[PDB]
């Protein structure tokens, strides 16, 4: 018979017959008709003859249900099976995520249900039969589909001087303005932080010094006042007299009212260092408990250039011991006849820039001088022409043009953007071995695509509308362009049609290798015929705005939530292809893959003439001395090169 | 109507059912079910989580901290250790399903008022050339502030600094009510000292 | 309170509650018609009521063991009362039994 | 070492302890021709063994608390590890599990 039974720890027991028993006794129990062991006993009996003299807890499990769904008895099988695999499950919850397979933080393991729960029922009851045949293929990839019921946009750039100005009230939390720097900081935070969670995007703040130099002079005033206090004396005339620079003095060898004229610049240059670097420290926790950028370097005084420097210094020495921080991302703004050529106002602060991009990543280079981002309206004596400045984020978006009404980026931002899959429209007309009929036949089926997402474009657009505006309490009062006349429950749809579609795509040296012999960084002709589709779609994107009275734009996709789910469902289909679907991850929207070798002047030579035609956002990224980030930011003057982050 | 409420809600009915049917016994399951007992936070039992904790901020404050990819140093005035304080309560929400709570709110942040102390009189010193060894550790019966109208010597360079010090913590004593108080929009964290 | 610790409310909380219906048990033992068998009946049905209730307290103090220090990265590396001697890949068994558990009533 | 204490060894010692006779059983496990199934009759009756062994020991423990920690003058006012805080009437429980429990083979 059966001697020995091993435990599922390790155990080694003997075999008892009262325990198959009393088990098919239990799921005898809870069936409409149970019975007394005129069956027990023949199964029992059967399962103890027939054996190996030593088995194991599922081994004889196993039997157990191979004889209940045997004989005449199939009901009591079916509840067998059942509580089995519910105590399966409940004991693989003690080490795994069995859960999360059925459908480690405890607020990312929330998120992630909610992400999952979320997104088939979106998938099935609100896309239209077309669009979600068209998802289901591998076709258009719908970003931040989780977030779809919930009407939510992308991001925006903030006007601060708004809440610095007149203070925010958001739900029982209200401040008032602030009166020194020690506020202004917090208050920037709080806002990024707060709008953070109405938005599935990042958030950005434009004019980063223009906002806080105000703040500057205010703790100067302050500290004049507090030293006048203690001396009896009358600097009335030291409020508004006009300071070259900031700089720190020793205090030495002075005496008199000439002495005292610079402790105070010496305790305001502290306080703003402390400033600075507490606003550091902040984004970068938060983030690690929020996508945050800072735009800045176009301002001549001696507030704005106080601030540049003690940023672009507290950003050397990094948080805590010396570590590298992640965020918040910073950019600078960098214009001919401000701060590029060695004899203008703010060189000092660009060649700081450039030795801080050696050490530390950060910043970046938004080249104000390209065709696509220079405003009419812009004169360097107006104090508010920050307005009238190209400003960007983290996560590759620019939002300047606008078909009804001006050319700012500021209190704008994106409503939604998808990605459109193109090295499956290649292999899928691989065989053709006609060039002409090849081509005639993959712009067909670009059309076709691309007029499939401007239609699921234009839906979430219209579900995107009919959102009340208490559902974002900080976004549609204070930080969006006709934000300030529309009452609570009223719908935005009045000022909703301000922002920016993308339409992306991901991969093209792949697409030219499955339609000519090479890509675009290797033969002139693949190089013209990419140009040539990047351009029939930009074409087609004006189409589309001018008939659904949008505005769309062209986009080079992050790839962040995209890099690798187009290629296994393209080999699980159309099979290891040389160069095209042997790789694993497709190369990006439009870049020189990282394996062609090649310098930085040919990448930048032939990468340049695509930033004209992506609009919605493009990159000049380059891998690797303050001389290097020079030379890769003149290369970008010479070019039309719009947005670079070379490391 | 908020995004993140909509999520929250789709993920506890999400994890509620399942806690009903894989994790629960058969006599628990009968009496949740009749009306008879109510499992606090039963969204939360996947997430093998906790209710409170009492934050012994000696240990943070002393030293710093390094969760995640960030870090900090630590504390050497009053400006600074109030922040870190709400660092501490608003990091810990994410990581429990309950309430947080300072104990000793005044024993934790006293020697901070000190340290305030000794900047505001070091800043003097440098501007009015002395040596002032003698008032770091003289002791202070209170910390009230009075109007400078007549003094002279070393009696208005030392109620400069008591004065200097009193400003600098009311504005970080409202700061930290301010910002305990704005975490509603960004539900708020509920916070006891 | 602590029955193997100290009287300290530093470093400690709760792991989880659960309350318990007592007006349902009155309206069931309420057919009865003497006034003295009635709450007998009463504390022989909350008697059952509070050992369910502990066992499944137990229940979910086993469950929420076996919960790696990595997953509440500031609670198990300075919050918590033995947090120091522990690892990140070590389970929180041993420090975990300082916490309370609670049964509620209504 | 401790499961719920410091790893030390002033103050602390042995509670009971048992011995288990494995040479019967080995003896008792003689008639079977086939090695591996002998083997397995003897870890077999070895578990049994052990869990009535462990019982045992379980029982002892808890008849050896409730004792007055009058009845050793000596020990429990300064010898073991969590006395001075004991009165003169109260039961030992609350520092009896600093001990050990032993098992033993020959
Ligand atoms: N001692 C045994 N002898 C024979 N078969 C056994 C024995 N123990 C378990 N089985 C087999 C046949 C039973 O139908 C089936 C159910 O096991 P069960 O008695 O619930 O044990 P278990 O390992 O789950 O223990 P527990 O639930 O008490 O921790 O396992
Ligand atoms: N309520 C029930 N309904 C149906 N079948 C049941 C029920 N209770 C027990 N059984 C059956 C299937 C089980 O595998 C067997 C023994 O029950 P049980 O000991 O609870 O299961 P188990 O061994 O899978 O659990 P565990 O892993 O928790 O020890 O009897
Ligand atoms: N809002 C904040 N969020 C997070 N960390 C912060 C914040 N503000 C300050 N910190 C960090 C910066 C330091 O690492 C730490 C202590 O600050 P601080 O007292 O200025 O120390 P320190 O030694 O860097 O000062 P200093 O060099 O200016 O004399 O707290
Ligand atoms: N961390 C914070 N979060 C939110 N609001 C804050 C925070 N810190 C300060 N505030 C609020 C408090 C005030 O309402 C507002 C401006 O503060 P502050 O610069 O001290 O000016 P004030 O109006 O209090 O001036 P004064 O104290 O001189 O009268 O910001
Ligand atoms: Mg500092
Ligand atoms: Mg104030």
């Amino acid at each position: 018979m059966i001697q020995t039974v091993v435990k599922r720890d390790g155990r080694i027991v003997g075999f008892n017959e009262q325990k198959i028993m009393a088990a098919i006794r239990k799921a005898m129990l809870h069936t409409d008709k149970g019975e007394d062991t005129t069956l027990i006993e023949q199964i029992t009996d059967h399962i103890s003859y027939r054996g190996k003299s030593q088995m194991s807890v599922e081994a004889i499990q196993d039997a157990i249900e191979m004889e209940l769904m045997k004989s005449a008895r199939k009901d009591v099988a079916q509840k067998y099976i059942a509580y089995r695999n519910q105590r399966n499950i409940a004991r693989k919850a003690k080490t795994r995520d069995v859960f999360m397979s059925i459908v480690d933080t405890p607020a990312g393991m929330m998120m992630k249900f909610a992400s999952e729960t979320t997104k088939p029922f979106v998938d099935d009851y609100l896309l239209s039969e077309d669009v979600r045949d068209a998802v289901m293929h591998n076709y258009i990839h719908i970003h931040d589909k989780d977030y779809y019921p919930t009407k939510s946009l992308t991001c925006v750039q903030h006007p601060l001087d708004v809440i610095l100005n007149h203070g925010f009230t958001a739900g029982h939390g209200s401040s008032r303005p602030a009166k020194r720097i020690e506020t202004a900081a917090v208050l920037a935070c709080i806002s990024l932080e707060t709008c953070q969670n109405e938005m599935h995007g990042g958030q950005a703040i434009p004019a980063f010094d223009f906002y806080l130099a105000p703040y500057v002079r205010m703790s100067y005033q302050e500290e004049v006042k507090n030293l006048e206090k203690l001396t009896g004396e009358d600097l009335s005339n030291l409020y508004d007299a006009p300071i070259d620079d900031y700089i720190e003095k020793p205090l030495d060898g002075l005496q008199g009212r000439e002495r005292l004229e610079q402790h105070a610049i010496n305790k305001t240059v502290n306080r703003v260092h402390q400033a600075m670097e507490a606003f550091i420290h902040n984004m970068n926790t938060i983030h690690s408990r929020v996508f945050s950028s800072i735009n800045y370097g176009t301002d001549t005084s001696a507030e704005g250039r106080c601030i540049m420097r003690e940023i672009l210094q507290s950003t050397y020495q990094g948080v805590g011991n010396g570590e590298t921080a992640i965020f918040p991302i910073q950019i600078w703004k960098k214009k001919r006849g401000v701060n590029y050529l060695p004899e203008d106002r703010n060189y000092d602060l660009y060649k700081l820039a450039c030795k801080v991009t050696a050490r530390r990543f950060f910043p970046n280079f938004l080249n104000l001088d390209a065709t696509f981002n220079q405003n009419e309206k812009w004169r360097a004596d107006d104090p508010e022409r920050y307005k009238w400045e190209i400003a960007t984020m983290g996560c590759r978006t620019r939002v300047f043009e606008d078909r009804w009404g001006e050319k700012t980026s500021i209190a704008r931002g994106n409503l939604s953007f998808s990605t459109i899959n193109i090295v499956k429209l290649a292999i899928e007309c691989m065989g053709i071995e006609n060039e002409k009929q090849r081509i005639d036949m993959f712009f067909a089926k670009l059309d076709n695509i691309l007029d499939i997402t401007a239609k699921q474009l234009d839906e979430r657009f219209q579900f995107q509308k009919t959102a009340m505006a208490k559902q974002f309490p900080l976004l549609m009062k204070y930080l969006w362009v006709g934000a300030e006349n529309l009452k609570p429950e009223e719908t935005i749809e009045s000022v909703i049609n301000h922002g920016t579609l993308g339409i992306g795509f991901i991969g093209l040296a792949e697409c030219l290798v499955a339609l000519i012999g090479k890509h675009h960084g290797e033969s002139e002709k693949a190089q013209e015929l990419g140009l040539k589709i990047i351009t029939y779609m930009r074409d087609r994107a004006n189409e589309f705005s001018e008939q659904y009275h949008h505005n769309y734009s062209i986009l080079a996709t992050p790839a962040e939530g995209l890099s690798g789910k187009f290629t296994k469902k393209d080999r699980k289909q159309f099979g290891v292809i040389p160069g095209v679907t042997d790789r694993d991850y497709y190369t990006n929207s439009n870049h020189v893959p990282v394996y062609y070798k090649c310098t930085a002047l040919k990448k930048a030579q032939i990468e340049a003439p695509y930033h004209d035609l992506t609009r919605g956002g493009h990159i000049f990224y380059v891998e690797i001395n303050p001389s290097v980030i020079e030379s890769v930011v003149d290369m970008m003057d010479k070019y039309n090169m719009g947005y670079g982050s070379v490391n | 109507d908020t995004p993140a409420g909509m999520m929250m809600k789709f993920a506890s009915e999400t994890t509620k059912p399942f806690v009903d049917d894989y994790l629960l016994s058969e006599d628990v399951r009968d009496a949740v079910m009749h009306n008879y007992i109510h499992i606090h936070d039963k969204d939360y039992y996947p997430t093998k989580s906790l209710t409170c904790v009492q934050h012994p901020l000696d240990v943070i404050l002393n030293h710093g901290f390094t969760a995640g990819h960030g870090s900090s140093r630590p504390a050497k005035r009053i400006e600074t250790a109030a922040v870190l304080a709400c660092i501490s309560l608003e990091t810990c929400q994410n990581e429990m399903h309950g309430g947080q709570a300072i104990p000793a709110f005044d024993f934790y942040l006293a020697p901070y008022v000190r340290m305030s102390y000794q900047e505001e009189v070091k800043n003097l010193e440098k501007l009015t050339g002395e040596d002032l060894s003698n008032l770091y550790d003289a002791p202070i019966d209170d910390y009230i502030e009075k109007p400078l109208d007549g003094l002279q010597g070393r009696e208005r360079l030392e109620q400069h600094a008591i004065n200097k010090t009193v400003n600098r913590v009311h504005q970080a004593m409202e700061a930290f009510i301010h910002n305990m108080n704005t975490i509603h929009s960004r539900q708020v964290v509920f916070s006891s000292i």
